[PDB]
């Protein structure tokens, strides 16, 4: 406890994503609408504009 | 210089101690570092140094 702030212990957590999005499995929070065909629309399949 | 045991801890920057504050007192912003080791073999007198 008497050590300086420089030598105080720190907890480090490192996250490593894989944005090559081949299977996609850990998709974040959102909500899914229906699918319509043969109409120029804005699609968002798996986070792709 | 030569000191006793607990004062090597007292040496550390920021920490306050009678020997530390009254003799050496490393500054807050410090870019350097210290060496220490036991010297009982060549710095001890039977009657007392």
């Amino acid at each position: 406890p008497t050590y300086g702030v420089g030598h105080q212990p720190y907890r480090v957590v490192v996250l490593s994503f894989e944005l090559l999005h081949a299977p996609a499995t850990v998709c974040g929070p959102k909500k899914s609408t229906n699918l319509v065909k043969n109409k120029c629309v804005n699609f968002n399949f798996n986070g792709l504009k | 210089f030569v000191i006793r045991g607990d004062e090597v801890r007292q040496i550390a920057p920021g920490q306050t101690g009678n020997i530390a504050d009254y003799n050496y007192k490393l500054p807050d912003d410090f870019t350097g570092c210290v060496i220490a080791w036991n010297s009982n073999k060549l710095d001890s007198k039977v009657s007392g140094n």
